[PDB]
């Protein structure tokens, strides 16, 4: 019953699947009695030549500048709310293991599992979630200015008290407000098997102001040229990408080597690994691929943060041997 | 010994097999009158005594299983394996025309291939759906698709000093000309070598041969024999021709 | 250069002079152990029992028409192993080199003159190479039945590798032969011992499909596709027995159709068929035995409009209900 | 007596799957929207996230590439997947496509027909559409739902639609009347009573308003390196050869099977795909069963005999090792 290795395919799926963010254009006054729709506008550029250059061609970059074709969305010089519509569907931990070769590390892996179902059963990780999503970090820079961010989140026919999202800081989450608790709780027993999917739909409101500038996720251009900002359009409207909104729903990892130092919460990921910040804060040890082999393979009793770590990117999936 | 046209209109091959070696996309010809020797096999399986001569293929529409890239040139798309031999797969919605000649052609034969092509295979591919089964009087009877014609002619009046040379400088002159699979050339004298599908049938070693073909649409083709397939048995050299 | 690449070609911690001494040992050891063919079975399906395979060469040259092996380029033959152990002879073929000892060249026997002596036997040695010689057909070699006069005849397909190899050389200068599909499907592991798959794994083939007009999108499957009203009859208080009678409900009764009709025409020739048995079936389905007098069907969503012959289509209007309702799909689509 | 195994045998499919062709419609109005399901694009981010060790991985943190992902969603207006298959199906005896000793041949046909007055391939066909009954057509599809309604035609026969989240995947019933009367169905045209049975199958699964639908994932061999998915005629729908294998799960009599408890596709030597280890790799078996039925007249454990007589229900090519 001893455990040698890691399996070949030891492959999870999402637990936390998101939708595509569709946007809208409402007034804030008349927000429940207005949906107009946000369409992707066309503008040419001019290339302004901002990076690095030696005193040899810089005349030849100021002497022809290309134009390029770059699609940039403003609102209407009406509207002055966003509306954002997204979905998740939350799915048992349990049941979401999509390969696992050798079956007594499945065994092991289920018997973990129970192990934390027991001890704090993924509540401290949906509370985490839920005030992720009470924030509003789903807007990654279009929350750069605004004087009300309102996030409604609907469970099942069941509009829940909206949310304050500048009251919450982006740095510290809380434990004490009685609606993040109760959807964390759903969310905690949806992650149990105790219930088997939990839908959940978001509309957020930030009011930028009239005719400001919106902010959709880029998509990549063709590799044939035709270098221009081209951005995500999902049902003749702008959107942003599940992944965006993973990534800022996945950003509940306070429990880092170097915290004390930088305080600021970076998103899960294998190795620790922040695009904008650099330097892979969690390598070598605090890396799922020696902490789960340190939990399963061999056998101790790891502390509750390294064990609210080694069960938060099993939400995310994509492992091998 | 009445002859008749039976009219097999709109059957959807799916998983035909693309690949002919050289030639992927159009099947081998041969498949596609081995589905008539084989529709007449079953049918002298039972009391019918239909012998089939020749075969029209009309190929009214078209899916390659595959990706187009950012370039143009396909992807082709295969099963996973239970090492993956080089295989290619087609959607066909294409539609038959059986000359068929025997003890007499009527309505109840018509049922009999309704009842008897159900559990058959063109290419290798499942049939999906049938619209109609229908015993065509003339080329009016026939839908509008596009005939498979054999151009042997282009290819044998064409520049080059091999015949390939030939089938690249006139795929280079006209478009509508696609190079397709029609018959097996012998590599080896016949006799009972081991290992065999049948024991009994003599056994020739063979290699595909191939040719350049045209499609004619429907109400602009001439005749009907012009739009026929026929085998064609010379001494080493079996293949499948419009004569 | 070819003595370079020779030399190359073995680096071990023994002498360069020695290198050339055991390289053409290698040379002259593993010539009897390989063969030579155009076409290998192997290709169709690697797990094919026993070198099986032939040679085309004995074939003429014609140009009465069609197209085979010996009716093709044909320049560089193959060359194939059976142990990848007991083979290296492809790095005095490819190192074209196979055209230097196909076209009796003697800068060739001046590198191996320098190198170990021997370079004529040595030609001869590929050039009387054991020629394939077919001896067994296996499940997976491809056997189809093919009638000879009125008695099928078996015939195992053994593929064609050298034409494999003279179309991908051939269409990469054609540039753009228009049928230009590649099959990137095969891995670096090939047992297949020939050596033209070896030079490329990914062989470039025509590209034969109907012209590209007859290709099923979206649009094509929906126009197949037939529509269907909502509106459920079995109920509809004001529609007894399956009659409209009342006239009440009837602009319901044109907003269906006009709402499943808008942007939904369909030429007659993809239309849907009007069968009687659609007509008898629902006149079957509560009693009537005949259409009844005065009362005649329409298809709730205009047939031209994408509709279906379907039983929970069709509907009986009154013969001055159906002149409003038809003056109606008159205007409305423009027929 | 025979000594050996054919030398070219081989048998044909025997329940044909066709491709499946997914739409997009409402539950309240599911019996006549039908809008198309598009394969849709997107652009992700290489995350870089394997095993690799502790010294090099600021090479391939900090230089990610992008990749063009083909991701399948549903609308904001539809929330329900409409996953429309059909099946065509022929008798085994008739499936022999090839064969080469006539005294094989007709040890074969004896033997299936001895089968075939002992129980008649209905537990097969009990299991081959209980396995419609729980919808593990819908392999991904169906990890969060509401409710999964299969609807099963068969000619111009709609039989009672089935509600799949109600039949455990582990657990085969057979009690239900309609799985039984089509059990009946498939088996008597499976007999050989019969020349051919299609059966439609249409299933519609809420998976919610703008949810994400999961189609077969074409296999590219080309780079790319992008998820891309089926489109069939414009949009998505699995590999039949998925559909088949989904619905092939009907191994409950693989070794050791008192300690996994979890049904498996049929394969020959018991190989699937989510164990590594293959379940049956001697003593139990198809090759050493037709040896030890056909070869040496000997009768098996019934199992064993549905076992082999379902992998005979699939083809393949069952023949000598040459």
């Amino acid at each position: 019953v001893t455990l040698k290795s890691r399996p070949e395919n030891l492959s999870f799926a999402r637990c936390l699947n998101t939708t595509e963010a569709k946007f809208w254009q409402t007034d804030f006054l008349k927000r429940h009695t207005f949906k107009l729709p946000l369409l992707i506008t066309d503008k040419a550029v001019l290339a302004s030549k901002g990076h690095e250059m030696p005193p040899d061609k810089l005349e030849k970059e100021i002497m022809d500048p290309n134009p390029q074709k770059s699609q940039s969305c403003t609102l209407s010089t009406e509207c002055d709310t966003l509306r954002i519509d997204f979905g998740i569907k939350v799915l048992p931990v349990k049941e979401s293991m999509y390969s696992c070769s050798d079956y007594n590390y499945r065994t092991a892996i289920y018997q973990k599992i129970d192990e934390y179902i027991a001890e704090d059963g993924f509540l401290t990780l949906a509370k985490r979630y839920v005030n992720n999503i009470a924030n509003a970090r789903f807007l990654w820079r279009n929350r750069k200015g605004a004087e009300i961010i309102e996030t409604i989140v609907t469970i099942e026919d069941k509009e829940y008290p909206s949310f304050n999202s500048k009251s919450f800081n982006l740095d510290t989450f809380v434990e004490d407000n009685a609606t993040i608790n109760e959807i964390a709780q759903q969310i905690a027993d949806t992650f149990a098997g105790k219930r088997e999917y939990l839908n959940i739909y978001v509309t957020c409101f930030v009011k930028i102001g009239c005719a400001m500038e919106v902010y959709p996720s880029q998509e990549m251009t063709f590799d044939d040229d035709d270098k221009g900002k081209k951005l995500f359009k999902f049902e003749g409207s702008a959107g942003m990408h599940s992944q965006k909104i993973n990534n800022a729903l996945r950003t509940i990892d306070t429990w880092y080597p170097d915290y004390t130092t930088y305080e600021f919460p970076i998103p899960v990921e294998n190795y620790g690994a922040a695009r904008s910040i650099g330097i892979p804060f969690r390598p070598d040890t605090k890396s799922f691929y020696k902490l789960i082999d340190r939990m399963i393979l061999k056998n101790e009793d790891l502390p509750i943060e390294d064990k609210h770590y080694v069960m938060a990117i099993l939400i995310r999936g994509g492992m091998f041997s | 010994m009445m002859k008749g046209y039976i009219l097999l209109e709109k059957v959807n091959i799916e998983n035909a097999n693309a690949f002919n070696n050289i030639i992927v996309g159009i099947p081998a010809i041969t498949s596609f009158l081995g589905f008539a020797r084989a529709l007449e096999r079953k049918l002298n399986a039972k009391e019918i005594a239909i012998r089939i001569n020749g075969v029209g293929l009309e190929f009214h529409e078209y899916e390659l299983k595959g990706y187009k890239n950012k370039r143009g040139q396909y992807v082709t798309s295969c099963p996973l394996p239970g090492h993956i031999m080089n295989q290619a797969y087609i959607d066909l919605n294409m539609s038959f025309l059986l000359e068929v000649e025997g003890p007499h052609v009527d309505m109840s034969t018509c049922k009999s291939i309704k009842s008897t092509m159900e559990t058959l295979r063109i290419a290798g591919g499942i049939i999906r759906n049938y619209k109609k089964i229908r015993l065509i009087d003339t080329l009016a009877d026939i839908p509008y698709g596009y005939f498979l014609t054999l151009r042997q002619d282009n290819l044998n009046d064409a520049a080059g000093d091999d015949m390939l040379d030939k089938m690249i400088h006139a795929l280079q002159q006209e478009d509508t000309l696609v190079p397709i699979a029609v018959g097996f050339k012998a590599l080896s004298e016949v006799g009972h070598v081991e290992g065999q599908r049948d024991p009994e049938k003599d056994h020739c070693f063979v290699e595909s041969i191939f040719s350049l073909g045209g499609f004619e649409c429907s109400k602009i083709l001439e005749d009907i024999n012009s739009c026929l397939w026929r085998y064609k048995t010379e001494e080493g050299l079996y293949l499948c021709t419009i004569i | 250069m070819l003595r370079n690449k020779i030399l190359a070609a073995i680096s071990q911690k023994i002498p360069e002079e020695q290198k050339i001494n055991k390289y053409i040992e290698g040379l002259f050891q593993s010539i009897d152990k390989n063969h030579l063919a155009t076409h290998v079975a192997k290709f169709t399906e690697t797990n094919s029992p026993g070198n099986i395979g032939a040679y085309d060469i004995l074939s003429s040259d014609m140009n009465c028409g069609y197209l085979d092996t010996a009716n093709a380029g044909w320049k560089e033959p193959d060359i194939v192993t059976n142990d990848a152990k007991y083979k290296r002879p492809q790095g005095f073929v490819a190192m074209t080199v196979m055209e230097h000892l196909q076209e009796d060249s003697a800068e060739l026997r001046h590198e191996m003159e320098e190198l170990t002596d021997k370079y004529d036997e040595i030609r001869d040695g590929i050039l009387n190479m054991p020629s394939m010689q077919p001896y067994r057909t296996n499940q997976f070699i491809k056997q189809v039945f093919f009638p000879v006069g009125g008695s099928y005849h078996l015939l195992s397909i053994l593929p064609s590798t050298v034409l494999n190899y003279e179309v991908s050389d051939r269409l990469y200068r054609s540039k753009i032969p228009k049928i230009r599909l590649r099959l990137l499907s095969s891995n670096a592991a090939s047992t297949t011992g020939s050596r033209l798959v070896s030079k490329n794994k990914w062989p470039l083939v025509f590209q034969a499909l109907p012209p590209k007009f007859l290709e099923k999108n979206l649009a094509k499957a929906l126009d197949k596709e037939y529509l269907l009203p909502d509106i459920n009859i079995d109920e509809l208080e004001g529609v007894d027995n399956g009659c409209l009678i009342d006239e009440a409900l009837l602009p319901l009764i044109i907003d269906e159709g006009k709402r499943k009709g808008e942007g939904n025409y369909r030429p007659r020739h993809l239309r849907d068929e009007r069968k009687e048995e659609t007509v008898q079936a629902f006149l079957d389905k509560y009693g009537y035995c005949n259409i009844p007098v005065g009362y005649e069907v329409h298809h709730i969503v205009p047939l031209s409009q994408g509709g279906a012959d379907s039983i929970k289509n069709m509907i009986m209007l009154s013969i001055e209900h159906h002149e409003r309702v038809t003056e109606a799909h008159a205007s409305y689509f423009k027929w």
